[PDB]
């Protein structure tokens, strides 16, 4: 068994990819929305 | 557009950098964790690029420091992470883990880093100390993402936002020092800006900007956060929302407000659905598409463009004077690299009296350019945005490609608008004279043109039996022998002169190197028949050696009439072009 | 087309069952296992069908009875294995699995079996004694392969046979007892021999099979092997390679030789290019793509589905006439699950003196079924094989979709090609009288058609100041009121009586109704003009009503004539189809 | 660490898995060309 082995996690019942998937999606209605606990360069 | 993102998590032992794998892949906390996890990589469905994602983990106590500088040098982002717990760890990422991944590194090109604060779940107040100087330090490290695996605390965050960092990069767009963009965004964005504009107020209204989410983003916006946008672009600048809405200034401000918050993806995708790079220039495959081209074929502008092209003259003509002046010609070019047309253009297409370019030359000279060459075409339709404007797979909708000229000798009918012509003459008979008659000239507007911007080629529309076609006219000059592609045409007009004897010579000479012996329809028309006629040295006469060959008998042409040329012989030179079968006598 | 395929690998334990998948995954023998393997999927670029596999292990000791029935009925496709050096693993392959396999499921469908032999390396002379019976038992099994993983024997081929039990069935095309093809096989390549023949002699010459080796199988074969399958399907049947080249009879025999001697996909590529499934009929998205019409606007052909109808139609007419009987027009339709024309077509498109379709009428037909209902044209260009014989994407690239009527009437120009007009009239007024001088036929024509094959629509070819296009008529019954789709039209031919005082009125009243209000430019004819006038009851005149309304004058038609009808009404009809806004004063 | 988790070997650098692909391309011209060590229905 070697280390030329990819370990595939599926995408399909899982919750944080799903969470990964909504914040990967572009929408520009995001102008008022903050988030917690993340400090940005130039962040106001 | 990218191969791979593999992600690379160091630190200190005990830290529960496993942990953070070992909850994203089980969904909840394990107690009890290996030292080490194994390449647990992503799948490419969990962002719209469509690029994998891999994950692997370190421990200094199963692995050696070869492979750990061989696992660094393959990598693409490092994220270091510290606990919130202890003073040694925020010591160690400043006194060995940055200079180590910087120890091999050249100074040309940096792989991005992220912090990740641990176990804070154990302290109460969240609180930021010691790391605002190591940020301060090194540019390179840009988000600093704290959390914590019991809570399940940003879990699905922390990888999302180090894979940001590959695939969507702050590098060509944002300079920290001085804060501002960079110039190449600054004129990637005025382009952008135009061509959504659809009237050239200066304003983006409602409408539009409708237009612009569902291109570019998708599932567009409430109509009620619209105004909360504008609303705080009104707030935090005087010259932003107009009357109509945003303006360019706002448009600007509102994607560098994007940009330093750190939504980095909705500029991107801008960017990236109009036609830019990773370098903020246009690429291959929209400026250069494929088409395919039979041999002995044409190409024309099917109905689709010649409504695009009607509303850019409507959209750029603000006088509505039916005229382009050269102010609002330099208004049309300014979405193009480079000017296009020169000053030749205006001695080929039809114009008004003071010389400005009008409605039908407008479209002439797109009646030409997709003649010639079709991949200029193509190129000069990509900046003016057709595939945008007008929702199709590419530039290559609005070209199409005609029958073969065989199969319409054989078959006897053509449906083709654009027809060649050539004109061989010899040099001083006035050959120019024809030239600019199309184009409603005489030879006091002739007299007023410099000999520095001459013109080969001309264009214009003929109207035979209620139809409306398109004849072309280039100007072989003498040259004593002709290629192929001076042999290549639908019919010829073969100009002699009235004056000089020898004239009737050499067109002539010419009608018996390569013409006869091909089926082309050929015309003679005799030039400048207001001056006194002299008979010509030749041993057959020319109306004889013209009536030998089943030619119709030649016409008689003068551009030194006072109004306007009379159209007729172009009328004719189109009939024998669309119909070389009918002789005119048959008619 | 598929989810995914599941490979089950039971047997008796010490088989090495779990050695033939570790040998796959680390290409070489070890020599101490683990009792069970995980279920180690393969990924889909190994098939060009790219559909993924999964292999899943069983062992005795680690699993359960209600496991192994679960994992039985998630399943696909089942290998036994037992071992050659043992009696006790034969004697329990027909004792347990293969009824344990069949014991929950049902008669209706089965899983397909595979026969696995190790332990090959120990023996010496390779042999088969007891599998035999069972093979002669049991329908299912279908491959009996031998393998050892010691020396690497067939061990990348297994899972392959394996594979192929799922993605390319043996199931609906070969029947196992009466040893031939099932008739829908018959009948489903029967149609690709005609479509590949492309001149109708019966047989396929050394040019067409390297189109279907193109097609079909990609990198065509070398100019020596095709010899040799001449050479052998010559040799095991007598009415095989003709002097051309393959029969029908000989493709079949090659076919069903492919089939009998394991090469399946072969033939499933074949049936699966030109557009079946695995039930053996023609798919959804080949005989209906999608195509969007804008409203106002017309489906035409283009010149290329131009030359591909006359090429079928110079294919079937074998004895060079410029007609098609009906048995040649049998012989167009054998190709269709049904006869598409019917006795109607004869009397509306133009015809012969015996009574069959020629050229402009086949032609003429093909530009009737495209403008009404365009879904059964792109429905009966798939089964004559228009995607297949000519290289496109889809039978949506013959049909163009041309400019809308508002915008024609703004800028006063056209581009189309066919012309609807609509005829109203009173009954018993001779309008297929009309409809019937379109077509070339008198009155002693006219006389000799049954009731019963009666037709209201008519298309013929109209030249106009030298050029060809189509003018078709349709017969609007007397109703006292008309629908929406009577009202769509370009022109109309409102016709009256001569004989009858009262007609004039009728065709005036529908004036009144819906047509005078539009601008449709309209055209009054006189009909029986060989008879006697008589003066009409109306109030004002015809010729004054007629002149009143900006109208041109009322012309003359009768067809008692003894030649064929004067073509003089539909050449001003498709003149006023062209320019609606010139006025026959203007011309 | 569940069953529910895909191991995938990777096509490329694979002896194996490439006869795999060779055997799966369909061409006409396998009418010569024997195998060993299998029996199929109605083999001649
Ligand atoms: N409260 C709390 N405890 C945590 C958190 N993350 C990890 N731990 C605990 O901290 C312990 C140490 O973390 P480990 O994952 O074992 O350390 P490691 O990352 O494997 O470090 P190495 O030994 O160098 O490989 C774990 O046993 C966890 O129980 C967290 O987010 N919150
Ligand atoms: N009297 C008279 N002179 C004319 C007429 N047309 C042209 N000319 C003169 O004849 C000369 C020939 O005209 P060009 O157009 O220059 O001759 P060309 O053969 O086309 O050669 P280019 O110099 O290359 O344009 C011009 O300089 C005019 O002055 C005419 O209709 N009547
Ligand atoms: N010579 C030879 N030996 C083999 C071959 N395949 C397996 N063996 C040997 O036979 C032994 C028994 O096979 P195993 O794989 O351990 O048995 P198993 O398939 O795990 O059966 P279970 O215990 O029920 O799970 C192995 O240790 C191998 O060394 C083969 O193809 N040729
Ligand atoms: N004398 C004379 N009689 C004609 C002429 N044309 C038609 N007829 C007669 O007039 C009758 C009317 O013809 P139809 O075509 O049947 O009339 P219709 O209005 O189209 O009604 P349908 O019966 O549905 O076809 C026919 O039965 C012919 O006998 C003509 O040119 N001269
Ligand atoms: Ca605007
Ligand atoms: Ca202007
Ligand atoms: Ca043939
Ligand atoms: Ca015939
Ligand atoms: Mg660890
Ligand atoms: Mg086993």
């Amino acid at each position: 068994l070697p280390e030329k082995l990819q370990i595939v996690k599926p995408l399909e019942g899982s919750a944080t990819l799903h969470h990964w998937q909504q914040l990967a999606q572009p929408h520009l209605g995001g102008i008022l929305d903050p988030r917690p606990g993340v400090v940005t360069k130039g962040f106001r | 557009m990218k191969k791979d993102v593999r992600i690379l998590l160091v630190g200190e032992p005990r830290v529960g950098k496993t942990s953070l794998i070992m909850s994203l892949v089980s969904e909840e906390f394990p107690e009890e964790v290996p030292p080490r996890a194994e390449e647990i990589t992503i799948p490419a469905d969990v962002t719209p690029e469509r690029v994998p994602t891999h994950i692997v983990d370190y421990s200094e106590a199963e692995q050696s420091d070869e492979q750990l500088h061989q696992e660094i040098s393959q990598a693409n982002v490092i994220c270091i992470v510290y606990a919130v717990n202890n003073k040694h760890s925020i010591d160690k990422v400043t006194s060995r883990w940055i200079p180590l991944i910087n120890e091999r590194t050249d100074k040309d090109s940096r792989l991005p880093l992220i912090l990740v604060g641990n176990k804070s779940d154990l302290v109460e107040y969240s609180s930021m100390e010691t790391i605002l100087p190591i940020m301060n330090q090194y540019t390179e490290i840009e988000t600093c993402v704290e959390c914590s695996a019991k809570n399940l605390k940003n879990i699905s965050e922390l990888f999302y936002y180090a894979q940001k960092a590959v695939l969507h990069p702050t590098g060509p767009l944002y300079c920290p020092e001085e804060k501002e963009m960079k110039p190449a965004c600054i004129k990637a964005l005025t382009r952008i800006f135009k061509i959504s504009d659809q009237d050239n107020d200066g304003t983006l209204n409602d409408a539009e900007l409708n237009f612009f989410q569902r291109i570019c983003f998708n599932t567009p916006l409430a109509p009620q956060a619209l105004e909360d946008v504008k609303n705080v672009v009104r707030k935090h600048i005087s010259d932003g929302v107009a009357d109509s809405g945003l303006t360019l200034k706002g448009f600007l401000f509102l994607h560098t407000l994007f940009i330093q918050r750190g939504r980095h993806e909705t500029t991107w995708t801008v960017l990236r659905r109009f036609g830019y790079d990773d370098d903020l220039d246009l690429t291959p495959e929209y400026l250069f598409p494929l088409l395919k081209i039979p041999p002995d074929c044409t190409t024309e502008l099917n109905h689709h463009a010649y409504l695009f092209l009607q509303s850019t003259f409507d959209k750029h003509d603000l006088d509505r004077d039916c005229a382009l002046s050269p102010d609002e010609l330099k208004d049309l070019f300014k979405v193009f690299p480079y000017i296009p047309w020169g000053p030749d253009v205006n001695n080929t297409v039809c114009t008004n009296e003071r010389g400005w370019i009008t409605y039908q030359g407008f479209l002439s000279q797109w009646t030409l350019t997709t003649y010639l060459d079709v991949q200029r075409c193509l190129e000069y339709l990509g900046y003016l945005g057709y595939s945008i404007l007008t929702e199709q797979e590419s530039q290559a909708s609005a070209v199409t490609v005609t029958r073969d000229k065989k199969i319409d000798l054989q078959k006897k009918q053509t449906q083709r608008n654009v027809f060649r012509c050539n004109v061989i003459g010899v040099k001083n008979c006035g050959k120019s004279g024809v030239l600019q008659a199309l184009l409603g000239r005489n030879l006091m507007r002739q007299k007023k043109i410099r000999e520095d911007h001459k013109s080969y080629y001309a264009i214009n529309t003929v109207y035979v039996y209620g139809q409306e076609k398109y004849l072309l006219l280039h100007d072989i000059s003498e040259s004593e022998f002709l290629t192929e592609a001076e042999i290549i045409c639908d019919v010829v007009c073969l100009v002699y002169d009235v004056s000089n004897p020898k004239s009737f010579e050499y067109c002539a000479r010419i009608f018996k190197q390569h013409f006869m012996d091909s089926r082309i329809p050929c015309l003679i028309v005799a030039a400048k028949s207001d001056l006194h006629e002299v008979k010509q040295e030749y041993s057959i006469s020319p109306t004889d050696f013209c009536r030998k060959h089943k030619m119709p008998p030649p016409q008689a042409f003068t551009c030194n009439t006072a109004d306007a040329p009379s159209k007729d012989i172009f009328v004719k030179l189109t009939t024998m072009a669309m119909y070389p079968h009918v002789t005119q006598a048959d008619l």
